[PDB]
RNA sequence: UUUUCGGAACUGAGGCCAUGAUUAAGAGGGACGGCCGGGGGCAUUCGUAUUGCGCCGCUAGAGGUGAAAUUCUUGGACCGGCGCAAGACGGACCAGAGCGAAAGCAUUUGCCAAGAAUGUUUUCAUUAAUCAAGAACGAAAGUCGGAGGUUCGAAGACGAUCAGAUACCGUCGUAGUUCCGACCAUAAACGAUGCCGACUGGCGAUGCGGCGGCGUUAUUCCCAUGACCCGCCGGGCAGCUUC
RNA sequence: GCUGCAGUUAAAAAGCUCGUAGUUGGAUCUUGUGGAGGGUUCCCCGCCCCUUGCCUCUCGGCGCCGGCCCGAAGCGUUUACUUUGAAAAAAU
């Protein structure tokens, strides 16, 4: 089956991290994933990572530090539209400080705290911290 | 017994097991036997036999357990009778009988590859058998 | 895993990352073709016809030598047959099972394992039939089971 | 574990003795092979999992035998991979 | 009057397109190969015991219980020997072993259809997951109609034990227990633990398939494939170990 | 108990499987450079092939010197989503 590809790919890296590793495989490799990831790496919870490459759909290999606390998933994708946003990110966020709620909008997968810039609802992915 | 139907593609249904881990291995062979011996009719031929006794005394070649070795002398008598007979069939006939289409009777290998490598399948043969009495 | 039986394995190819010839054969496209056309006069169906390729001659697979598969070769020449062998060998297997029901009628497992491969068929007819591979009226029944396979 | 070990490069065969599918990339196990024993003068080139019997047009016909994974050849040498 | 122009409709042969197919899921279906199992159906074969019967031999007690008695017995029991018949049943071997969706499934041999796992550089190309309606199977007991009825045995009749004893215990014994054809749908039908998928410790075993190997071992004298030893890869029943 | 419950033993997973409706469902089809707004690359015109995809034109203005150029007219296969407008009785 596998119905939401995402979903199990964070619980692994979520796994791996509080044993104390540092190196991770999560498979079948979404483009969805790498975008997700890539705004997770600026705010800096991970390092670099490489993507291998098979026909099949891929893999994808990450480097990893202490930094991150938690990574979840949030599903099925609700839509959120700037005043609805606060009630959200109070819920899912330890503080108001810091933390990051992850959407999507019509103008890119983004963090929340750049939607409010571009005046972008959207549907809601995932979150961190 | 009935026209060479049933009976060819019986004959399809035993060259078809050979090889595998169940083979028994002489009783192919002997089933070969069983259908000739039991083939006492006419026209038809003398006639289209000889090519089943290629494949049979094929029979009389691949009961062995492989490629070294050599072979009971009563089993290469038999060998020679079977090539003996088919010199018989293959003499006196002429029509040359895995082709050459007549009136028709009665076929079909055209329809496979060439009636003719399957006719020089009898130089084959003798070619092993030279190299089976030199082991 | 298993789709009526609670089973879960592996067993499957595993194909790999190249794919050029490689280097190593012959028979250029157009050879391969002919090669192929011969098989199906025999009854050779499309899976055998990759076999007996793969087992003895210099193919790798022919979908690396020809910008096609096996099936659709055969179906550009309107020689391919009118239902998929998979449909035929579901059909094929469960007549023997109702046959064997009639001559016995206290097998209770070939009765119960007969719902499973009858079950197994409506499904798979009702991928093709939306696909427009069947006509939109065609069912399974016992009479039309026994006239098809045949 | 160790819980520190690589996963980019991994070792030749310690860390390819693995299942094929659970393998960075998916390699086969099997491989082709060139033969030209006496019973039958030519160059046949034969899978390793034969599955089938393979046929001679000499002396002999039979060359294979398909078991129950790779393929029990016979008094016949013949061999290379290549490469593959 | 006739073309022309415009719009519309339909037919042939020919140029120009890089002239048009994403992969094959550590998803599923299907083919193919060699195996595996008290899986199922049908047919067939065998063993000992138990009970009954016949015959032979010896003579007084035999059954049974905590202790007894009912009961059995010189037309003779019990006991020993020999043969025959009937029905029932598959011991020891038989295991934190195997197969089945569950209920369940052990004498021989054959036939009939079915299935899992593993192997594969074969095929199809998303065909899937879970499920109101609806459907198949479903222990034992019970009901209806036939066959059979050794053994055990609810009911029932006796003998004891007990203040009482409709019981526990002993003797006898009907239905039932068995088979064939219809019903019945329930159980502590219990791992008292939904099904499918992902991720996260260590260690030694066992059943099945495949692959790799210093060697002993079988035979025909010699890499057919057998047994034993060591290691590796799948999926399966389980165990041990821990901040 | 949607946010936000529980079902080995405390109340509790249909005996078991098949199966339509319902619910849910893998991967895959575009990136860099000058000017402008903000850093030291990065987020309104354009450029490599594309850039609000096209034409076809003709009627009514803008031009420049009969001739030529560019706004408005059909639209980009269809929806959900999101963002901006319009339109929303009073009292509360």
């Amino acid at each position: 089956v596998r119905m939401n590809v995402l979903a199990d790919a964070l619980k692994s890296i979520n796994n791996a991290e509080k044993r104390g590793k540092r190196q991770v495989l999560i498979r079948p490799c979404s483009k969805v994933i790498v975008r997700f990831l890539t705004v997770m790496m600026k705010h800096g919870y991970i390092g670099e990572f490489e993507i291998i490459d098979d026909h099949r759909a891929g893999k994808i290999v990450v480097n990893l530090t202490g930094r991150l606390n938690k990574c979840g998933v949030i599903s099925p994708r609700f839509d959120v539209q700037l005043k609805d946003l606060e009630k959200w990110q109070n819920n899912l966020l330890p503080s108001r400080q810091f933390g990051f709620i992850v959407l999507t909008t019509s103008a890119g997968i983004m963090d929340h705290e750049e939607a409010r810039r571009k005046h972008t609802g959207g549907k809601i992915l995932g979150f961190f911290f | 017994e009935i026209t060479h139907a049933v009976v060819i593609k019986k004959l399809n249904e035993i060259l078809q097991a050979r090889g595998k881990k169940g083979t028994d291995r002489a009783a192919q062979i002997e089933l070969l036997q069983l259908l000739v011996q039991i083939a006492s009719e006419n026209n038809l031929g003398e006639g289209v036999i000889v090519k089943i006794k290629f494949n049979i005394i094929a029979s009389l070649y691949d009961y062995n357990p492989n490629l070294a070795t050599y072979m009971k002398p009563e089993m290469w008598q038999k060998c020679l009778d079977c090539i003996n007979e088919l010199m018989d069939i293959l003499f006196a006939n002429p029509n040359i009988f895995v082709g050459e289409n007549i009136l028709e009777e009665s076929e079909n290998l055209q329809n496979v590859d060439q009636p003719l490598r399957v006719r020089g399948c009898i130089l084959t043969l003798v070619e092993r058998m030279d190299e089976e009495f030199t082991k | 895993g298993r789709m009526h039986a609670p089973g879960k394995g592996l067993s499957q190819s595993a194909l790999p990352y190249r794919r050029s010839v490689p280097t190593w054969l012959k028979l250029t496209s157009d050879d391969v073709k002919e090669q192929i056309y011969k098989l199906a006069k025999k009854g050779l169906t499309p899976s055998q016809i990759g076999v007996i390729l793969r087992d003895s001659h210099g193919v790798a697979q022919v979908r690396f030598v020809t910008g096609n598969k096996i099936l659709r070769i055969l179906k550009s020449k309107g020689l391919a047959p009118d239902l998929p062998e998979d449909l035929y060998h579901l059909i094929k297997k469960a007549v023997a099972v109702r046959k064997h029901l009639e001559r016995n009628r206290k097998d209770k497992d070939a009765k119960f394992r007969l719902i499973l491969i009858e079950s197994r068929i409506h499904r798979l007819a009702r991928y093709y039939k939306t696909k427009r591979v069947l006509p939109p009226n065609w069912k399974y029944e016992s009479s039309t089971a026994s006239a098809l396979v045949a | 574990m160790p819980l520190a070990k690589d996963l980019l490069h991994p070792s030749p065969e310690e860390e390819k003795r693995k299942h094929k599918k659970k393998r960075l990339v998916q390699s086969p196990n099997s491989y082709f092979m060139d033969v030209k024993c006496p019973g039958c003068y030519k160059i046949t080139t034969v899978f390793s999992h034969a599955q089938t019997v393979v046929l001679c047009v000499g002396c002999s016909t039979v060359l294979c035998q398909p078991t129950g994974g790779k393929a029990r050849l016979t008094e016949g040498c013949s061999f290379r991979r290549k490469q593959h």
